[PDB]
């Protein structure tokens, strides 16, 4: 169970831009050659949005550390992340994240997601361990690193997976009327955000934490490692903000174009027309 | 680290079946596969039996067919091994190891502390005491070597003296060998001047305590 | 169990560096590189020293390196302290079966190698008069500790009915062995010579007892 993987601290804050990328069909209703305007929480253009490594290895110098820290959900959140590898698998949103409360699972794994609104006493350090099955000859996925106790389960929901060159992956998540909204593209490597789910979870979101999968590391007689370590990983986490956005549906209803009317006076201008 | 923790030292007789437990810590039983080896006394180690990896199927050496059989219980973390057919020479501390199933580089990281399996259909009994005699410049030239055989003896220990703790110098009382019939044997010699045996008089003094046995042997050339 | 050979003893002073070899065939250490190296202090469970071939896992020192060539793989050990005076066993797998082979024991010398002093005794006439009989062949003085015992009937080996003990250290701090083997009256008299081969560091030294009554 509860790996107690902790390292001194989250010393550096690192910081970059989001030039346009955060916008999502607001509503799922077509519309054709339009130019429609919405107040909603959207990503602000060129916010400073937060550059996370939570698997940030040391060189020759040294072996990997972890610092996967638990953030504010405030509002929303625009979650990306470009990875070759399947290390974050999902996230866990709640309040206080034990068994006080309720809080929400997100597991995605390489047959199916597992979405779980359920009371969870969530190890103080969580991940979802792999292990060697001898019998099966494959590996296979524990979530019980992830959460101790199971109680209280209102919610379920199993299906196709979505996380699984590089290829970069956009999330947005809003948590309104007791409606979990998911938003996604994927891309390899402007671009509509589509609508993935509206989970009907009924809850309160306050804060998050991204869930990350670590192989067992099967280790010779003398190693101290943690015996927990797997490749490395990076994610960017911003906020989205109330803003009043112009959006530029197409013949065929892709929105081609949006603008941010609070950017520049220019923007405003175009907005006011 | 895994830790291999071994089920207590156990006592059989000849005909018997005897059952070792075997729990693994630190790593949980399916992630590493599981090998029994044996070691008698002062020989060396030998292989019974383990987990081929990659072929997912117990095997068994060539010695122990149809006479052992490993089980594994993965609720319980406990690796089982069952010998049938007990005889005295599988007198010998039987240790439980592991290897790696992902790598299957077949190296035996992690042992238990061992298992003493004792067989023996063995009680008291003294000893049958012979003369080891000398020969006319029997060894080393002018010395000649003279001995004594405490012969099937259990259980240890007997003590020998040469006539009655006159001579020490020149003594020589040996280990035991446990044979395979689960009684003990001993020989202790003497070596002296080949000029003494003429006048001198050579008694050896077995006295066995657990027996209550006392033997007084005159050894003479013949 | 004996499926790899190995030598019975090395000899090395502190300091040294000293070479065990474990010689298999094609089929188990010249087909893989699956060889492992353990060490054994007496009375306690073996210990990993060298892992695939030439690898080493930690805490153990730098001292200890290992290698293969055809169908012979070897240990060498540097640095000769006293924590390695102990039995060495190699392992390998062979396809179908995983098997140690033999021993040898690491002597960090603290004495002058002594030679053995060895007295081979006829069964008693009393023994046979029981219709058991009985040889006896003492071994004693002997620096290192390791010493092997083989058995000659006429000039044919003698596989069966040898039982010897492991060398104890004596008051001398050399060591001293026993070894006896067991016939029938009927085998003692019809062969016309028995003889106790004992060899140590590679020098055999032969004790020859006959019925001549
Ligand atoms: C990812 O999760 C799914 C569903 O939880 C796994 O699918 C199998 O689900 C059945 C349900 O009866 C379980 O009994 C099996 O143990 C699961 N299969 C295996 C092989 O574990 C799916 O396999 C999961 N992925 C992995 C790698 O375990
Ligand atoms: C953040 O966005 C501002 C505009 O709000 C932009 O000028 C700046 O370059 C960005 N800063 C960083 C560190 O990304
Ligand atoms: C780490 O160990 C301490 C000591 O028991 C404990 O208080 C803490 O909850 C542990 N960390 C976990 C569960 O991540
Ligand atoms: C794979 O592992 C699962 C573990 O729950 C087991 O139920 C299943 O039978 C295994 N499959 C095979 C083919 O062994
Ligand atoms: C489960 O939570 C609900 C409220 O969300 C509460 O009414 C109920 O008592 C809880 N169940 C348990 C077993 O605590
Ligand atoms: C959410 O928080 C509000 C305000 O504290 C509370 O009334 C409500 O019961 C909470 N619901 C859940 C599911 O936690
Ligand atoms: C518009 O849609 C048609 C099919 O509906 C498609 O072939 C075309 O590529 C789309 N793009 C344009 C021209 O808007
Ligand atoms: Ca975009
Ligand atoms: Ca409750
Ligand atoms: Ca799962
Ligand atoms: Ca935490
Ligand atoms: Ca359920
Ligand atoms: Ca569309
Ligand atoms: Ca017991
Ligand atoms: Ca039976
Ligand atoms: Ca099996
Ligand atoms: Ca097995
Ligand atoms: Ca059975
Ligand atoms: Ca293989
Ligand atoms: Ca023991
Ligand atoms: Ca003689
Ligand atoms: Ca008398
Ligand atoms: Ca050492
Ligand atoms: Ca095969
Ligand atoms: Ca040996
Ligand atoms: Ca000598
Ligand atoms: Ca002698
Ligand atoms: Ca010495
Ligand atoms: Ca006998
Ligand atoms: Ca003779």
């Amino acid at each position: 169970q509860c790996v107690n993987l902790t390292t001194r601290t989250q010393l550096p804050p690192a910081y970059t831009n989001s030039f346009t990328r955060g916008v999502y069909y607001p509503d799922k209703v077509f519309r054709s050659s339009v130019l429609h305007s919405t107040q909603d929480l959207f990503l602000p253009f060129f916010s400073n949005v937060t550059w996370f490594h939570a698997i940030h290895v040391s060189g020759t110098n040294g072996t990997k550390r972890f610092d996967n820290p638990v953030l504010p959900f405030n509002d929303g959140v625009y979650f990306a992340s470009t990875e070759k590898s399947n290390i974050i698998r999902g996230w866990i949103f709640g309040t206080t994240l034990d068994s006080k409360t309720q809080s929400l699972l997100i597991v995605n794994n390489a047959t199916n997601v597992v979405i779980k609104v359920c009371e969870f006493q969530f190890c103080n350090d969580p991940f979802l361990g792999v292990y060697y099955h001898k019998n099966n000859k494959s590996w296979m996925e524990s979530e019980f690193r992830v959460y101790s106790s199971a109680n209280n389960c209102t919610f379920e929901y199993v299906s196709q997976p979505f996380l699984m060159f590089k290829n970069l992956r956009e999330f947005v998540f809003k948590n309104i009327d007791g409606y979990f909204k998911i938003y996604s593209k994927h891309t390899p490597i402007f671009s509509a955000l589509e609508p993935l789910v509206d989970l009907p979870i009924g809850i309160n979101i306050t804060r998050f934490q991204t869930l990350l999968a670590l192989h067992r590391s099967y280790l010779t007689p003398g190693d101290s490692s943690s015996g927990w370590t797997a490749g490395a990983a990076a994610y960017y986490v911003g906020y989205l903000q109330p803003r009043t956005f112009l959006l530029k549906y197409n013949e065929n209803g892709t929105i081609t174009d949006a603008v941010d009317c609070a950017l520049d006076p220019l923007s405003e201008t175009k907005c006011t027309l | 680290q895994v830790q291999l923790v071994q089920s207590g030292a156990e006592v059989k007789k000849p005909g018997a079946s005897v059952k070792v437990s075997c729990k693994v810590s630190g790593y949980t039983l399916i992630e590493l596969s599981m090998h029994w080896v044996r070691q008698a006394p002062g020989k060396g180690l030998e292989w019974m039996g383990g987990f081929d990896p990659e072929d997912v199927e117990t095997i068994y050496a060539q010695q122990f067919q149809g006479r052992v059989t490993m089980t594994e219980d993965t609720s319980t973390d406990t690796a089982y091994m069952e010998l049938s057919s007990l005889r005295s020479e599988d007198t010998a501390v039987y240790y439980c190891a592991t290897g790696w199933a992902y790598k299957s580089t077949w190296y035996f990281g992690y042992w238990g502390q061992g298992t003493l399996v004792t067989v023996s259909s063995a009680s008291t009994k003294g000893p049958s005491v012979f003369p080891l005699a000398p020969s006319s410049k029997s060894t080393s030239g002018g010395t000649a070597a003279l001995g004594c055989l405490v012969k099937d003896y259990f259980p240890e220990p007997v003590t020998v003296s040469w006539n009655s703790g006159a001579l020490t110098s020149g003594v020589h009382t040996f280990p035991a060998v446990l044979q395979s019939s689960g009684l003990y044997s001993l020989s202790s010699v003497v070596t002296v001047p080949s000029s003494s045996l003429g006048t001198q008089t050579y008694i050896c003094n077995v006295n066995h305590k657990p027996s209550n046995t006392k033997v007084d042997k005159k050894v003479e050339p013949k | 169990q004996s499926a790899l050979t190995q030598p019975p003893s090395a000899s090395g002073s502190p300091g040294q560096s000293v070479t065990i070899s474990c010689t298999g065939t094609s089929s188990d250490v010249g087909g893989y590189n699956y060889v492992s190296w353990y060490q054994q202090h007496p009375g306690k469970a073996p210990k990993l020293m060298i892992y695939e071939v030439s690898k080493r896992p930690s805490g153990v020192p730098d001292r200890f390196s290992g290698s293969k060539s055809g169908n012979t793989a070897s240990l060498t050990v540097s640095g000769l302290q006293a924590e390695d005076e102990a039995d060495y066993y190699c392992s390998s797998y062979a396809g179908s079966r995983m098997g140690f082979g033999g021993g040898t024991k690491l002597t960090v010398l603290g004495q002058p190698k002594a030679a053995p002093s060895v007295t081979l005794f006829p069964p008693s006439s009393e023994e046979l008069q029981a219709n058991k009989a009985t040889l006896v062949c003492l071994i004693s003085d002997f620096y290192p500790g390791a010493v092997t015992v083989a058995w000659k009937a006429d000039s044919s080996p003698v596989k069966a009915g040898v039982e010897t003990t492991t060398p104890s250290k004596q008051s001398n701090n050399k060591y001293a062995a026993s070894s006896y083997l067991s016939l029938t009256p009927e085998q003692w008299k019809s062969h016309r010579s028995y003889s106790c081969q004992v060899t140590h560091e590679g020098s055999t030294v032969e004790k020859t007892v006959a019925p001549t009554e």
